[PDB]
């Protein structure tokens, strides 16, 4: 686990306020430590963003406010703006574990209006079954926000190995997509009537469905 | 300017061993501490050790203790992190940076109290069994993708393919509206696989010929596929 | 534990310089509530305090020693150092570097307490005349080797100048029995010692006994081989 | 006021183990210094490098608080440069150490008829902890040739023992409350500045 | 300027007895007295600080009182190991001072001395000069008597001795007389004896060789 407890994801709108809390204890905060944050920007280190509770290094905007009390802190950010997507992290000392982080929290800007799963489900060719192979390819794409789940299903009931799903990418016109492949030997292929691609995507769930034929 | 440079990054195989090194400019090395911070895959921050230049004072975290050594030279100025014997869970990016007042006398002892505001670039550190191998394609044949609108996606799969990176192109570059090539699954194999395709107008399938070229350097593997309606 | 070493040349001239040093090892010259001080020995008498000294420079000496006493530190070095300018007879001692602890009282008054560590000592002879290294000459077992007792053999150390040497047997795995006695002056100006011990009389066909003899002021590394001949 | 949350740390009712001892950072206050050094209930008041009459005319960015519980005779380890199984093994201050060390005897509290044995102390170790340095470990500690293999035996022994507390032992032998000062100040500004 | 002395200056007593040095001073020195002991060739080891307080690792039969001008330091169970030379030194003062020390040894029960006596080496011989060692080996108590007799007359002047320490575990005591003769005189005689006398020997015993022994 972790000593300081973070939320794993808090989500806002542009210009809306969101607060990150970091849950210590005793040995941490709780015995008069500080509290320090980091901002992990995508395709960056981390960098530090608060220090001491509530100071801001050079660079850092005023929409970013730091407080302590008791055994908690709280990271608060005014006017969200798309540049603030990124991991923060909160880190303090505690008197049996020395330096400690805590897990990390996804912050998600919402600039743009949701937008359902793309699937496609490809079934295997049939040069790679003539090499005794079968690949099943589901691609998912054009969705916003970047995140999904992907089950599969051979006839009507789950399947419960071979397969692979990528982590969400972000295309060039800024909506997400991902990948899902499911290995079965050709005689697995040809044995069930159907094969499906669940896609869950905000609760809603898209399904693609091949046959051997 | 006060700056921390890292290694670049490294491929190692399993049992290897590796140094991996921090530089530090811009300020007196010896004052102050150095800690090294490891991101694993799909994990957080954690701390693995610190180190006090002027005195190579070390400690570690205990899920470090016995397979990695952090050591310290200060007439290059420079903080090492070394693995014996490396693992495959040892893949992900390791991250170096500073901490500490600067002070000496009482401060020292509290350092750990405060911030690493001077963090390092990153080295990424992945430990695979693989060897360099090109990648087999296969053809997906069209499928339906949007049946209001009415698009298909036909397109070429690159599977079982080491390392990374694969390139993907149709028709020589001259197909470019629609086209998308998928980022790569790495299996537990270990090797990588991607697909490509492109969306066209279903109606459209069989007037227009598509063939994705395949590019994979390290293997010097060059394939081009005829991908059709079957 | 901290530990204290004197070093030194263990001769000098008369109204010349006594100068010794005492390094500090697993500890620090500059901590913050240590004092470091010399003490001296004359041989066969009693303790006398030299001087003190503290990391940023400070001294404090004997008063009946101000006019010959100078002590330096090098925090560098973790060492601290003394210089006896004229010496006279009197210097003629075992000099010892010491360590004391001091905190400040709830009153606000300065407490020091009494010397905690020491180092080994490290004797220092004020003479005119010149060093010379020791003979060594064997005292070998007697022929009653067929008694199932008791045997005596040893090592005599003969002529040499100034003192100590220091004796080992067969590299210090025999110790039981061993007696190496005080050196006695001689007419001649030059000291002699001897080095016995006693062992089971079967032992002297299996057991070589060699004796290692050691005078640094001459660098006489002598090891001699007892035999029962 | 703002009011040094000292007495939370003087007078706290539960006391740690030495070889768990606390620490409390203190920050952002006022401390009224004279409530110690004006107090005879103290049995040891040593202060290195400050004397406690100037400490309500200074000023200092932290204040750290370490507090536990050991014997009488053993009060004389808590001190820089000193050497035993607790100033080596259990809690050690450091050549360069700026600060104060305050005890004092809590038999009344600490001690139990038929001996109180809930505190505890670490009595092998392979190595002397560094100064300010804390082990909670529990691992069996190696003697000798063969490997413990995290079981106890021959020259396989638990760190850890307890003191035996008795009301009627001698006075070296009785629970003494430990509690030590650690003063750092930065070039950040002065928070903990007493009157 | 602060002296301060020790009674007695000698110590001698069985293992077991309870003994009590005492210490002086020209002016008072509240509690700031530690005592020392110093077995012989090594540092003083620090045994009592203020008067009555026991540094750690001192066994428990040390014990020390006093205040003012006037301090005792009491072992309450002498042991064999207790031979040091004991000191007392006043921090109170910026000239520290020592006290005379206080010798204590041990008594025991009489034992007599194992003689041995050694001609001198071949190598010695070569380089002109001849010492004939004899050897008094664990007796008690130290006092004792040697006489070298060279064809049978008795010798005075031409001989040195020295005796060690007394032993930490058995409390008795070793001695060594060394014959010096030029390499001529020596030649000159035949018998080289030494006649030792102890409590321990109802007869004197003599330890004798002739030039030419067995090789
Ligand atoms: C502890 O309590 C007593 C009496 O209640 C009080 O006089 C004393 O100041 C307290 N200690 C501290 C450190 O505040």
């Amino acid at each position: 686990q972790s000593v300081l407890t973070q939320p794993p994801s808090v989500s806002g709108a542009p210009g809306q306020r969101v607060t990150i809390s970091c849950l210590g204890g005793s040995s941490n905060i709780g015995a008069g430590y500080d509290v320090h944050w980091y901002q992990h920007l995508p395709g960056a280190a981390p960098k530090l963003l608060i220090s001491g509770n509530s100071n801001r290094p050079s660079g850092v905007p005023a929409r970013f406010s730091g407080s302590k009390s008791g055994t908690s802190a709280s990271l608060a950010i005014t006017g969200l703006q798309a540049e603030d997507e990124a991991d923060y992290y909160c880190q303090s000392y505690d008197n049996d574990l020395s330096q400690v982080f805590g897990g990390g929290t996804k912050l998600t800007v919402l600039g743009q209006p949701k937008a359902a799963p793309s699937v496609t489900l490809f079934p295997p060719s049939s040069e790679e079954l003539q090499a005794n192979k079968a690949t099943l390819v589901c691609l998912i794409s054009d969705f916003y926000p970047g995140a999904v789940t992907v089950a599969w299903k051979a006839d009507s009931s789950p399947v419960k190995a071979g397969v692979e799903t990528t982590t969400p990418s972000k295309q060039s016109n800024n909506k997400y997509a991902a990948s899902s492949y499911l290995s079965l030997t050709p005689e697995q292929w040809k044995s069930h009537r159907s094969y499906s691609c669940q896609v869950t995507h905000e609760g809603s769930t898209v399904e693609k469905t091949v046959a051997p034929t | 300017q006060v700056q921390l440079v890292q290694s670049g990054a490294q491929l190692k195989k399993p049992g290897e061993s590796l140094k991996i090194s921090c530089k530090g400019s811009g300020y007196n090395f010896s004052r102050y501490w150095i800690a090294w911070v490891r991101h694993m895959p799909g994990k957080g921050l954690e701390v693995m050790g610190i180190i006090y230049p002027d005195d190579s004072d070390t400690r570690y975290s205990p899920s470090v203790r016995g397979q990695v050594t952090i050591s310290a030279d200060k007439s290059t100025s420079i903080v090492y992190l070394q693995w014996s014997s490396l693992k495959a869970s040892d893949t992900g990016i390791y991250y170096c940076a500073r901490f500490g007042a600067g002070m000496t006398g009482m401060p020292r002892y509290f350092d750990t109290t405060r911030w690493f505001d001077p963090w390092g670039q990153g080295t990424q550190v992945t430990v695979s069994s693989a060897s360099t191998k090109g990648p087999s394609v296969f053809p997906l044949a069209p499928s339906s993708k949007s049946t209001s609108g009415g698009t298909a996606a036909l397109g070429c799969l690159v599977k079982d393919y080491f390392p990374e990176p694969v390139t993907v192109s149709w028709n020589s570059g001259a197909l470019t509206s629609g086209v998308h090539t998928f980022p790569a699954v790495l299996q537990s194999s270990g090797l990588y696989s991607l697909s490509s395709v492109v969306t066209v107008p279903s109606s459209s399938l069989g007037t227009q010929t598509y063939i994705c070229n395949v590019n994979h350097k390290p293997s010097n593997t060059k394939v081009d596929k005829r991908v059709e309606p079957k | 534990q901290v530990q204290l070493q004197e070093s030194g040349p263990g001769l000098v001239k008369p109204s010349e310089t006594l100068s010794l040093t005492c390094t500090v090892s697993s500890g620090s010259i500059s901590g913050t509530s240590y004092y470091w001080d010399w003490i001296r020995q004359p041989p066969g008498k009693g303790l006398e305090w030299i001087g003190t000294i503290y990391y940023s420079g400070s001294t404090y000496y004997n008063p009946s020693l101000k006019s010959r006493v100078t002590i330096s530190v090098d925090t560098s070095k973790n060492q601290f150092s003394l210089k006896l300018s004229p010496v006279t007879a009197a210097g003629t001692a075992v000099y010892y570097c010491a360590r004391r602890t001091f905190y400040y009282d709830r009153s606000g008054q300065k407490v020091v307490e009494p010397f905690d560590y020491w180092g080994q000592g490290t004797l220092v002879t004020v003479s005119s005349a010149s060093t010379k290294g020791p003979s060594v000459f064997p005292l070998a077992p007697s022929s009653k080797s067929t008694s199932g007792g008791t045997a005596a053999l040893g090592c005599l150390v003969k002529d040499y100048f100034p003192e100590p040497v220091t004796v080992s047997w067969n590299s210090g795995a025999l110790t039981s029995g061993v007696h190496t006695f005080p050196a006695v002056l001689q007419s001649s100006g030059l000291y002699s010692l001897s080095s016995v011990v006693t062992v089971p009389s079967s032992s002297l066909g299996t057991q070589t006994y060699i004796c290692n003899v050691n005078h640094k002021p001459s660098n006489t590394k002598v090891d001699k081989r007892v035999e029962p001949k | 006021t703002n009011l040094c949350p000292f007495g939370e740390v003087f007078n706290a009712t539960r006391f740690a183990s030495v070889y768990a001892w606390n620490r409390k950072r203190i920050s952002n206050c006022v401390a009224d210094y004279s409530v110690l050094y004006n107090s005879a209930s103290f049995s040891t008041f040593k202060c290195y490098g400050v004397s406690p009459t100037k400490l309500n005319d200074l000023c200092f960015t932290n204040v750290y608080a370490d507090s536990f519980v050991i014997r009488g005779d053993e009060v004389r380890q808590i001190a820089p440069g000193q050497t035993g199984k607790i100033a080596d093994y259990n809690y050690k201050l450091p050549d360069d150490f700026t600060g104060c060390v305050i005890a004092w005897n809590s038999n009344n509290l600490d001690s139990k008829v038929g001996g109180n044995y809930n505190y505890r102390y670490r009595l092998f170790r392979k190595s002397n902890l560094k100064p300010f340095e804390r082990d909670i470990s529990t691992e069996i500690y190696q003697a000798g040739s063969k490997p413990c293999n995290g079981v106890e035996g021959f020259n396989c022994y638990f760190p850890l023992q307890s003191y035996g507390f008795q009301p009627t032992n001698g006075v070296g032998y009785q629970p003494y409350r430990v509690v030590v000062l650690s003063f750092e100040l930065l070039h950040a500004p002065a928070t903990v500045c007493g009157p | 300027e602060i002296v301060l002395t020790q009674s007695p200056s000698t110590l001698s007593a069985s293992v077991g007895d309870r003994v009590t040095i005492t210490c002086r001073a020209s002016q008072s020195i509240s509690s700031w007295l530690a005592w020392y002991q110093q077995k012989p060739g090594k540092a003083p080891k620090l045994l009592i600080y203020e008067a009555s307080s026991l540094e750690n690792g001192v066994p428990s039969r040390f014990s020390g009182s006093g205040s003012g001008t006037e301090f005792t330091l009491t072992i309450s169970s002498l042991q064999p190991d207790d031979f040091a030379t004991y000191y007392c030194q006043q921090y109170n003062s910026y000239s520290l001072t020592f006290g005379g020390g206080t010798k204590v040894e041990i008594k025991r029960t009489v034992a007599a001395p194992s003689v041995f006596i050694f001609p001198p080496s071949d190598e010695q011989l070569k380089s002109g000069t001849a010492s004939v060692v004899c050897l008094l080996n664990n007796f008690y108590p130290r006092e004792a008597k040697v006489q070298w007799k060279v064809d049978n007359a008795l010798q005075s002047g031409n001989s040195q001795e020295s005796v060690t320490e007394q032993d930490s575990k058995d409390s008795t005591y070793s001695l060594s007389s060394t014959l010096t003769l030029s390499k001529a005189d020596y030649e000159k005689h035949k018998v080289y004896a030494c006649e030792v006398t102890h409590q321990g020997l109802s007869s004197p015993v003599t330890k004798s060789f002739n030039r030419g022994e067995c090789s």
